[PDB]
DNA sequence: GAATTCGAGCTCGCAACAATGAGCACAT
DNA sequence: ACACTGCGAGCTCGAATTC
């Protein structure tokens, strides 16, 4: 049992067994408690995907910076931004800063980079939960195959 | 019935006040309904007060001092349509400015702050959570009207100090939220009645046609008919038992024993508020 | 005499006075007896018919409850040509019953003396093969229902759903989140009258609860429902209105619209379309195994959305393919040309409830619409060629009128400054292009795509910058057009009073108000009074704006005659 | 009665698809 | 020992009117 067994017919194929129910469920809600969206193409109709060839060009790095800027002005109190890796988090944040994009995100929210070592990370996580509780709000930009993605 | 009130109105002046989704200027649609709000506040509450604070670029600047002047507020909100509104607001600097004056009011009143708040971020140089222990000690009642989202401070600032937090659906909901902030929640002052045109008895100073306080000697000058409308709520008239020739219109009271018709019976309790036989 | 606010005419016509103290207890009586013809604000006018009394005795009032309460609300005395008609059309209701049981159709009668009368007609002997019964063929159930009305022994489709013990009673339950308005509670009360479901047609506006009544009727019969629709967009709304108000999982709400196919074999609610169940060509293999499953299961409460397209030639064969006990029909505009709405009284049943379109406006359930038929004069260069030709080329001339181009550009500017959501409905797709590129506005041309149709429509709702949109014959159904505020209708189809009650459906979803641009002294003047003929029978008042509020002062197009001479050479070059 | 105009949905051929990163709980 | 998903063709209807 978990919460996100994504196809249920893969786990009896990898693990050599035969279940008897193999069921799925969905939670009931009094509202729409979640609003998933897939923000695809950019604001000037440019594709946004993180392929391996579509990472160097600044028509996509700007469209990631133009997204986190325009979501940090309409979302209250905390945004978690999972990147795909650590060398892509470095090569985008340090390429938002050389442009005029990371200057305008720090006006709205503080940003707390989740680094690999556990000493700086727990410092940057305790200040993140402090910044979401007082007025300013924060952005914890991290890595999807990381410590914060599974534990916190 | 109600009590005296010393309401402050904190108006947001951030970058996000240039936003759409409202009448031409988000700031302008705020100041439009505030001028409606000052009128209905002073009408139902005769001897109360209004201050108006505007927060802008990490600093709070007092737009109008705390006085019961129902003309000086509206003539200052018309000026502030052409405000710049640059930078990020504050909430420590704006609630402290609304605490250096509102703390020293006498304890028989209902001191209140009302924050109209459009930005999401309060960049302020200290901890907000020590004000909410201070404002709760000074019996202030801070209530926020939020725009476009729900912030965690504005929930814990409201529910700890004692006010309400509310977020706007649209402009028909924004007028409905400001309308609920005119009813007072359930001492002896000394005002000066301003007979003879409009002159002050204490300092004999002649000024404008106003229910305002007197600057030369500090006395408050109210008009006694305006105080008179708040009567008849206390000791109102008891209804009659009803089982031709009338006494009101001349074409049954348990006090004066004079019969009424049906038009007269509804008229006595609705508008006249006295029994026409009992005044004799 | 001053009371009793009716006038029973001797042929049959009931003039009810809507200013009487007993009007509310006489308007809740004539809905259960007669059908409305015209409803202005002062004197309503109902009408007795044969089918309207079969719906009367289907509810608990018998033939002596109607004919006595007409005398007590008469003002004239009943004229003895109605006592002979009410008694004739009420004692011949419950004699011949059409009931199905395990995939066989049966004509049943408790009185054997009418079966010996029924079995000499040579057309009912073609559809063959106490309690006297004989089995009839399923594929000749439409030609049977004409004959039982033809000899005044009409068939009733009263599903007795409380105890049948054959159908797998599913767990559809209406959750306490959707509270229904007091006109929706009156329509369902007339349907589920005696504790048994009844096959009728409920006429509610699309801005009203046209779909909440269909969900609440599905949670009431609690059998295997089947929702139909006119389009593939209309079934993704019916799927959303079942998840919103009925607590059904996604393993039971399926679809049959050739793209999803959410395992349609073995479900409880199937939401399909017309022209998929009646597709008369070689079907695909995924649709063939579903239609072999759907042709052999007795449903309950087929829900036929957009009922006014059922009397077509291909959409009425659906009702013989699918076997249902009771058939509810939900529509908004019951009027339709070619005179086939009276034909619909035996495909489904009697008309149950029509909502008073002015009572829903005075209570706030419907936006107060200010109709205004602004008509524009004709240009003197265009009228030179209008009277010279007769063969369909002049349809472009009264559509691409330059003086009508100014009144469209002025009304767009006048409501963009008030922050109003403008929809310009415009048929004759050549003039859709030449209107929407001279104002630089988006247009759903109709053969655009499925892709940019969905984002132009979404850039209209959640964006305060894009304000107008130029649809063309697409929004003539119950589509997801996102709550417009004005509607500048330009040069639609000929005399379709169904259309201008579906263009009106966008507005009420003054508060909101729609226009109707007419090029005067042409053939469109006669057309635009044929299409208000349905709306003046509901209470709506169409003003006339001969000259707009300062049209000549702004920067309007086609000012000079040199730029007007080029437009006629563009129109006349088509031929 | 037999076209038109413009919409609809259903099949179904057609052309060409893609997939880039980094570390502590558990047995003698 | 090549090839997923969108997307336009035909095909057959409907609504209302010309021809
Ligand atoms: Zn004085
Ligand atoms: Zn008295
Ligand atoms: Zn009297």
């Amino acid at each position: 049992t978990s919460g996100t067994l994504s196809p249920l017919d893969i786990y009896p194929k990898i693990l050599d067994f035969h279940p008897v129910t193999m069921a799925t469920f969905t939670m009931t809600l009094a509202r729409v408690c979640l609003c998933p969206m897939i923000i695809g193409r950019g604001n000037d109709q440019v594709a946004i995907s993180s392929k391996f060839e579509t990472r160097e060009d600044i028509a996509v790095i700007r469209n990631y910076g133009n997204l986190l800027l325009e979501m940090s002005a309409v979302v209250p109190d905390g945004i978690v931004a999972f990147f795909t890796s650590y060398q892509y988090m470095e090569s985008t944040v340090a390429s938002w800063y050389e442009q005029g994009i990371l200057e305008n995100i720090q006006r709205n929210k503080l940003l707390f980079i989740e680094t690999q070592d556990g000493a700086e990370t727990s410092v940057a996580l305790e200040k993140y939960q402090e910044a979401c509780e007082n007025g300013r709000g924060a952005i914890l930009l991290s890595v999807a195959r990381g410590k914060v993605s599974e534990g916190i | 019935l109600g009590m005296m009130r010393h309401l402050y109105v904190v108006v947001d002046g951030s970058r996000t006040m240039e936003d759409q989704d409202l009448k031409p200027n988000r700031l302008t649609c705020t100041l439009k309904l505030l001028e409606y709000f000052v009128e209905e506040y002073f009408d139902q509450n005769p001897i109360s007060q209004i201050g108006i604070i505007v927060t802008k670029s990490k600093r709070a600047e007092k737009l109008t001092e705390l006085s019961g002047n129902p003309r000086k507020h509206i003539t200052s909100l018309k000026k502030a349509v052409d405000m710049t509104c640059h930078g990020e607001p504050s909430l420590y600097n704006s609630l402290s400015i609304a605490m250096q004056t509102l703390k020293h009011m006498p304890g028989h009143t209902s001191r209140e702050v009302l924050i109209i708040f459009s930005s999401l971020t309060t960049c302020d140089p200290s901890n907000i959570y020590d004000l909410i222990k201070t404002l709760k000690a000074a019996k202030i009642r801070v209530s926020v009207i939020g725009l476009s989202a729900e912030v965690r401070v504005c929930t814990v600032l409201a529910r700890e100090t004692g006010g309400t937090y509310h977020v706007i659906l649209d402009e028909s909901h924004y007028k409905e939220l400001l309308t609920h902030h005119v009813s007072p929640p359930p001492g002896n002052t000394e005002p000066g009645l301003t007979l003879g045109g409009y002159f002050c008895p204490q300092c004999r100073a002649k000024y404008c046609e106003l229910p305002v306080e007197c600057k030369i000697c500090g006395l408050t000058l109210v008009s006694a008919p305006h105080l008179a409308r708040s009567y008849h709520h206390l000791f109102p008239l008891d209804a009659f038992q009803e089982i031709r020739f009338c006494y009101g219109c001349q074409g049954v009271c348990a006090v004066c024993q004079n019969v009424f018709c049906v038009d007269c019976d509804v008229f006595v309790h609705d508008s006249l508020h006295c029994c026409p036989g009992c005044i004799h | 005499h001053t009371s009793r606010p009716l006038w029973v005419a001797p042929d049959g016509h009931i003039f009810l006075e809507a200013f009487s103290p007993v009007y509310k207890y006489a308007q809740d009586f004539l809905v259960a007896i007669a059908e409305p013809v015209c409803r202005p604000t002062h004197v309503h006018e109902y009408k007795l018919t044969a089918y309207s009394l079969y719906a009367a005795v289907s509810v608990g009032l018998q033939t002596s409850d109607i004919t006595e309460y007409l005398r007590k609300l008469s003002k004239t005395g009943v004229p003895d040509g109605i006592m002979q008609f009410i008694k004739l059309c009420t004692v011949s209701y419950g004699k011949v019953k059409l009931v199905l049981k395990h995939n066989r159709y049966f004509v049943e009668s408790c009185h054997p003396d009418v079966i010996q009368h029924l079995l000499q007609d040579p057309v009912i002997r073609e559809c063959r093969l106490q309690t006297v019964s004989f089995e009839v063929k399923q594929e000749m159930i439409e030609e049977l229902q004409k004959r039982c009305i033809h000899l005044e022994y009409p068939l009733l489709a009263e599903y007795d759903f409380r105890n049948d013990s054959v159908n797998p009673d599913i767990n559809i339950d209406l959750k306490p989140t959707a509270v229904l308005r007091p006109y929706q509670e009156k329509s369902l009360r007339k349907m589920f009258g005696n504790g048994r479901a009844r096959s009728g047609v409920i006429v509610l506006p699309c801005g009203a609860g046209k779909s909440l009544v269909g969900v609440t009727a599905a949670c009431t019969v609690r059998k295997r429902c089947l929702v139909l629709g006119n389009s593939a967009v209309s079934v993704e709304q019916w799927k959303a209105q079942f998840k919103m108000w009925s607590t059904i999982d996604d393993s039971q709400i399926c679809r049959f619209t050739s793209d999803a196919k959410d395992k349609p074999i073995g479900c409880s609610v199937a939401i399909s379309t017309y022209s998929m169940l009646g597709h008369t060509t070689k079907r695909s293999w995924e649709a063939e195994r579903v239609m072999e499953w759907l042709k052999t299961q007795e449903w309950g409460l087929m829900i036929l959305d957009e009922v006014h397209t059922i009397p077509a030639k291909m959409f009425r064969r659906v009702l013989t393919i699918v076997q249902a006990h009771c058939k509810l029909g939900l529509t908004a505009t019951l009027v339709r040309e070619d005179d086939k709405i009276v034909d619909l009284n035996f495909l489904i049943g009697p008309k149950l409830y029509e909502a008073n379109w002015m009572e829903l406006q005075n209570n706030g359930y419907i936006a107060k619409v200010q109709c205004a038929e602004v008509w524009c004069p004709m240009s003197p260069e265009f009228y030179r060629e209008y009277v010279a030709i007769k063969t369909k080329k002049r349809i472009l001339l009264y559509t691409m009128n330059p003086n009508k181009f100014r009144a469209c550009q002025f009304l767009i500017k006048f409501h963009e400054r008030r922050n109003d959501k403008i929809i310009v409905f415009a048929d004759n797709v050549f003039a859709l292009k030449e209107y929407a590129i001279r104002l630089n506005k988006p247009y759903i041309y109709g053969p655009t795509s499925q892709g940019e149709r969905m984002q132009i429509l979404q850039n209209f709702k959640h964006n305060p910058k894009i304000n107008t949109i130029f649809i063309s014959k697409v929004g003539d159904t119950s589509f997801d057009l996102p709550e417009a505020n004005v509607l500048i209708q330009i040069s639609s189809h000929g005399g379709s009073r169904r259309q201008e009650a579906q263009r009106l459906g966008r507005v009420l979803r003054y508060n909101a108000f729609f226009y109707s641009l007419v090029s005067q002294d042409t053939q469109e003047m006669a057309y635009s009074t044929k299409r208000q003929r349905f709306l003046v029978d509901q209470g709506y008042s169409f003003k006339v704006i001969t000259k707009l509020a300062g049209m000549e002062e702004e920067d309007l197009a086609f000012s000079t005659k040199e730029e007007q001479q080029q437009l006629l050479q563009k129109v006349l070059a088509a031929t």
